[PDB]
């Protein structure tokens, strides 16, 4: 076993070499002289209310109108952003949920949490009332987060340091991702769909491929758990959050970290993160109950967005980059512009 | 004796004057002073050169007191009544028919500044409580009713110092001599203060209840609950208002209802209150047993003090010492206290409560550190 | 937009009646190791992720929460339960002499007392294995002064309550194992959650009524708390 | 309740005193 | 944990041979997207009150 | 990343005495708190000693008190154990553990059969 231990640390030596080889100037000096953005001054637009106890993951729809919210009072609420109604409310089995998901094509929507089963619902109906459609069971561990590909193929993640590739058609797991030494706390869709990354508790990301089902790369430099992941819009490069109080933005290509996010007043982990639509400024939830724009080719902080009374635990940005809502644990829902 | 009594009286005598002279035939004296009517006694023929002696009044508020005495009056022989001394004025001598409110002021003084911070007290702690939504729930909803109850018991207390001003302002009593004493709108005023004093002592009841039925470990649906509190609070002292209203309209109207002479049409209005103060005393009670018992389980008289009088405001406990003392009952110095006190700590009980359950409350502290740090992040 | 509004008023109506089944129950979370005997109480009271158990006692409505297949690393999924009514703690006090089981216990409540996610939900304390406690400590197996060297001064404290026909050492090592525990619980506890010991059998048939009065104690104080009175 | 006692003998108070001075302006 | 150790050191054997582009090229791509595609981010540079449907 | 590496391990007669060095690197060292967890033959994994930040409160197991004196030199970024008598149930490996947050006091699953921030080891035995 030692020449194993050997050879393993051999191979992370001539990595590193490589790595270092590879880097000639770092990103604030291509930077150096770009426009700064200024102040930034987003103010509510919106308030949401009806769910009871905490929210955990919320999801927009493609067309950038409805989007669906998850609690842990067993209910998933479809809102109409623009006149706030409720379209629909699905009262679920298990009442421990931790993610949600919205269909690319809007007929489906599905959610998992400590139940270890992903369930896919059915929203256009005959007659119209969401049944339950299919259960997706295999999983040996909490379902941290799922995503859909298209109306019958859905990739899921679990703390069983495992992501599932599942058949909505005979709800059969299709391929298994593996490599992650601890819980895997969020995963990303690519733009063209065919690469996704994951943020285990080991505090390293993994790119794999779909089809192949094997990882490609690994991205080192975090402290401690990484809570959250989100790919750059033209899909060259992804963030991240880690409970060391700082975002890091890796580049696949470079494949070595770009800029880290760190300031001495932050002392507290992040929670979410999510890029507007030009990739140029990086919003991401603090669990001193605020958020951050974080001037992304800068790295010095835009504005803040306060009034959450308390934890942000999701976060997400419109297709379209109209608005931001931001879910919280007091239970609210808030869209800014 | 009423004032308006008193006129009707002084009418009647000067009428029964006026039909006498036409009647009262001459003295068959020669140059004899002729019977004239002063505005205070009827005075007969007076003889030449000698005094005219009239048994006093019977109409005067002290006539009773001293029917005894004859007003004197000089009548000169040549028949015109004698002058008096350097003056126009006939000779006369009254002083045999003349009759032989500080803690009230110190009492007013007192309460309408207490009821006045009160009030002012009040609006800016309803308003503060309405500002922010994070506050929203069941216990400030109690909250704000009580506060309006108790707005309303001051701008009433206003209105019935207003009403007892113009009554008896020198205009009126001038108008009254040849008014408001027996318009309706006299009559609304007082029962509208009769009414928001039961209101407030009501929602104090709910205050109390409210907090027995959260401690007592019960659940009930939310809506139905708050509805039926609100018709307690705001529905319950029309039932035993309007019946007084009725009684004192149908045998005991006069004089503004102001004044009560049958214990029998009073205790109607009085009755209820006492009811509610015992209950709430109870409440109190029981409460302070729960948190003694609290602080048992887990330098303890002192939070136990500070509980309790933070707790005396907010039911008003303090009108229990002198409650059941009845104002039949109630002579000499005795009278005096308790007026004192209950006006004093009635008056200045609004501002503590809104103050205690306000200024200090330590989420509204934090609320406005917080909206200050969010004023100061731009 | 009028059939989009009668819909939300059929929506918020429902959410309505939703509402008071919600407000009207408490949520309790079962934890403690495996050996620790919580299934049998679990059995006595009554593949898959979570377990339910729903009872009711003196017409009111708990809702219980097993854990069950999920890994030994409960630092994120943890974090789900802050907003239960208490969480259940079942300690394997007769475990003593892995070789430690009870400071496995005691590193695991200390890391419960001081998240700051936590730093608000009661934690109950069942010590759940007195009948082997018992015979472990008479027949001279247990010698806790080599696992513990603080057991050899220790004097039961002077409010001790043990229970008739008590052998003293019994008793003096029963109340020093909750002894640990509570001394853990009262540094830093600030006044705004806190621990309930209670000795408690496998079999014991009072577990729902302790349970159910430790709930009441909790709800009394938070209301208490809300008021300022405390 | 106090409030309405006071209010009672103060309406006492001034009904006396009116008619007194009534009566001193009547001879006067 | 000798396969566990197989496995990791055939890992990282695979991911030590990868092409890397030189980091300046990697910012110069993400500085030159973030200009490309600069108005149509209505959050970096709001937009009147007529074109947002939130008002 | 993060990388833990030991040292000082070896043989020794009962009574003896051994020091184990922990080099880390990786991290910023004075934000975390540390542990030292040993796991003996056909045995779960155990909890020995602990550390805070700057390094004053201290925690020691039940049967090794006033024996070893965990102490950290903040400075050279190393976590020490001075091992003094010891007894035949001594052998085990001993691996340098961190905690999973900074700047916080609850120290969850640094016992876990699979943490991810702890050392490989050294095996001193008696």
């Amino acid at each position: 076993l030692d020449q194993l231990r050997q050879e393993a640390e051999q191979l992370k030596n001539q990595i590193r070499d490589a790595r270092k080889a590879c880097a000639d100037a770092t990103l604030s000096q291509i930077t150096n002289n770009i426009d700064p953005v200024g102040r930034i001054q987003m103010r509510t637009r919106r308030t949401l209310r009806g769910h009871l106890a905490k929210i955990y993951a919320m999801h927009w729809g493609t067309d950038s109108r409805l989007l669906v919210s998850a609690s842990q009072d067993g209910k998933l609420i479809i809102w109409d952003s623009y006149t706030t109604n409720k379209v629909h409310a699905i009262p679920l089995r298990s009442s421990w949920v931790m993610t949600c998901a919205y269909a690319p094509s809007g007929n489906y929507v599905a959610c998992g949490g400590l139940d270890n089963i992903c369930s896919i619902y059915n929203l256009k109906t005959r007659e119209g009332n969401v049944r339950v459609s299919r259960e997706l069971a295999g999983h040996t561990g909490y379902l941290s987060c799922c995503r859909f590909l298209d109306d019958n193929q859905i990739v899921t993640s679990s703390g069983d340091t495992t992501c599932a590739l599942w058949d909505i058609e005979t709800g059969q797991q299709t391929t298994t991702f593996t490599g992650h030494t601890g819980d895997v706390m969020s995963l990303s869709l690519a733009p063209d769909t065919r690469l996704f990354v994951s943020g285990a508790c080991d505090a390293s990301a993994k790119l794999w491929d779909v089809r192949e089902g094997m990882c490609r790369q690994t991205f080192t430099g975090h402290e401690s758990d990484i809570n959250a992941i989100c790919f750059f819009p033209n899909g060259n490069a992804f963030a991240t959050g880690s409970d060391d109080a700082t975002c890091r933005l890796f580049d696949l290509r470079a494949d070595q970290e770009l800029m880290t996010y760190s300031h001495d007043n932050i002392i507290c982990g992040i929670t979410s993160v999510s890029f507007s639509k030009s990739g140029r400024l990086l919003l991401a939830g603090y669990d001193d109950f605020n958020c951050n724009v974080w001037d992304a080719l800068k790295a010095d902080r835009a504005g803040v967005l306060a009034g959450h009374d308390n934890r942000v635990s999701c976060l997400g940005v419109t297709d379209d980059g109209m608005a931001v809502a931001t879910g919280s644990w007091d239970s609210f829902l808030k869209i800014w512009n | 004796v009423s004032l308006w009594e008193t006129v009707q009286k002084w009418r009647e005598y000067r009428r029964q004057c006026q039909r006498s002279l036409t009647e009262d035939p001459p003295p068959a004296t020669d140059l004899f002073c002729n019977r004239t009517f002063d505005e205070y006694a009827c005075w007969p023929d007076g003889e030449p050169g000698s005094f005219v002696n009239v048994s006093c009044p019977w109409y005067l508020p002290w006539a009773s007191s001293v029917p005894q005495g004859h007003v004197y009056r000089f009548c000169t022989a040549e028949g015109l009544w004698l002058q008096k001394d350097n003056s126009s004025l006939p000779w006369r001598d009254l002083s045999e028919c003349e009759e032989s409110e500080e803690q009230l002021l110190f009492l007013y003084i007192i309460y309408t500044v207490g009821y006045a911070l009160s009030f002012s007290a009040l609006v800016i702690a309803s308003a503060i409580l309405l500002g922010f939504r994070h506050l929203h729930c069941t216990r400030n909803y109690i909250h704000l009713n009580l506060f309006a109850s108790f707005i309303l018991r001051a701008l009433s207390v206003f209105i019935k110092d207003a009403a007892l001003k113009w009554m008896y302002s020198t205009a009126a009593q001038q108008h009254q001599w040849d008014s408001y004493q027996d318009s309706l709108s006299c009559r609304l005023v007082f029962l509208l203060m009769q009414y928001c004093v039961a209101a407030n002592y009501y929602w104090l009841l709910v205050e109390g209840v409210y907090l027995y039925t959260l401690l007592a470990f019960s659940v009930f649906s939310e809506q139905w609950i708050f509805r039926l509190y609100v018709s307690i609070g705001w529905g319950v002292p029309l039932l035993f208002v309007v019946p007084w209203g009725i009684v004192k309209y149908l045998y005991e109207d006069e004089g503004c209802w102001t004044r009560n002479s049958n214990m029998n049409y009073w205790l109607i209005i009085r009755l209820p209150i006492l009811f509610a103060i015992g209950v709430n005393f109870l409440i109190f009670v029981r409460v302070i047993c729960i948190v003694v018992s609290k602080l048992k389980a887990n330098d303890i008289k002192c939070r136990l003090a500070k509980s309790t009088l933070t707790l005396i405001p907010l039911l008003g406990t303090h009108e229990v010492i002198f409650a059941f003392v009845m104002d039949e009952h109630a002579r000499g110095t005795l009278r005096f206290i308790k007026l004192f006190t209950e006006l004093s700590f009635t008056s200045f009980q609004g501002l503590m409560v809104a103050i205690l359950y306000c200024f200090v409350n330590n989420e509204v502290q934090l609320e406005f550190r917080k909206s200050w740090e969010r004023w100061r992040l731009e | 937009e009028k059939a989009q509004r009668e819909a939300n008023k059929k929506i918020e109506k429902q959410l309505q009646k939703d509402k008071q089944v919600y407000r009207a129950t408490h949520r309790l979370l079962l934890l403690g190791a495996g050996e620790s005997g919580k299934n049998t109480i679990v059995k006595q009271m009554r593949t898959s992720g979570i377990f339910e158990t729903k009872f009711q006692v003196d017409k009111v409505n708990f809702h219980m929460f097993d854990v069950g297949a999920q890994r030994d690393e409960r630092r994120k999924w943890i974090q789900c339960f802050n907003d239960v009514t208490a969480i259940i703690f079942v300690v394997a006090s007769s475990s003593y002499n892995q070789t430690n089981r009870l400071q496995a216990a005691l590193k695991l409540f200390d890391s419960i007392w001081n998240n700051k996610w936590l730093r608000d939900t009661s934690v109950i304390l069942f010590l759940n294995k007195q009948d082997l406690l018992a015979e472990k400590v008479l027949a001279g197996k247990s010698k806790i002064e080599d696992y513990f060297p603080e057991f050899a001064r220790y004097t039961t404290p002077e409010d001790a309550t043990p229970e008739p026909g008590e052998d003293p050492r019994v008793t003096r090592a029963k109340y020093f194992i909750r002894d640990e525990f509570l001394r853990i619980s009262t540094a830093s506890g600030d006044g705004r959650h806190y621990c309930y010991p209670h000795f408690t059998c496998a079999v014991d048939t009072e577990n729902i009524r302790r349970v159910f009065n430790d709930c009441r104690d909790i709800i009394q104080r938070m209301h208490l708390r809300q008021y300022e009175l405390l | 309740h106090a409030e309405g006692t006071f209010t009672s003998d103060v309406s006492x108070y001034l009904e006396g005193q009116a008619a007194k001075e009534f009566i001193a302006w009547l001879v006067k | 944990s000798i396969a566990q150790a197989r496995k990791l050191v055939e890992q990282l054997k695979m991911e030590a041979n990868i092409d890397r582009i030189k980091v300046s090229k990697a910012a110069a791509d993400l500085m030159a997207y973030c200009e490309a595609h600069a108005k149509e981010d209505p959050l970096l540079t709001p937009v009147p009150a007529s074109e947002n449907p939130f008002r | 990343q993060v990388q833990l590496q030991e040292s000082g391990g070896g043989l020794v007669q009962p009574g003896g005495s051994l020091r184990l060095s922990c080099a880390a690197s990786g991290f910023t060292f004075s934000n975390y708190k540390m542990n030292w967890v040993r796991q003996a033959p056909g045995k779960g994994l155990e909890w020995v000693s602990d550390i805070s930040q700057s390094g004053a409160s201290i925690s020691y197991t039940g049967s090794v008190k006033g024996r070893f004196t965990i102490s950290r030199d903040n400075a050279k970024n190393t976590l020490y154990l001075q091992m003094n008598s010891l007894k035949p149930e001594d052998t085990a490996v001993y691996y340098c553990a961190r905690c999973p947050a900074p700047f916080t006091r609850d120290c969850f699953d640094v016992t876990s059969t699979t943490y991810a921030y702890r050392g490989q080891g050294t095996q001193v035995t008696v």
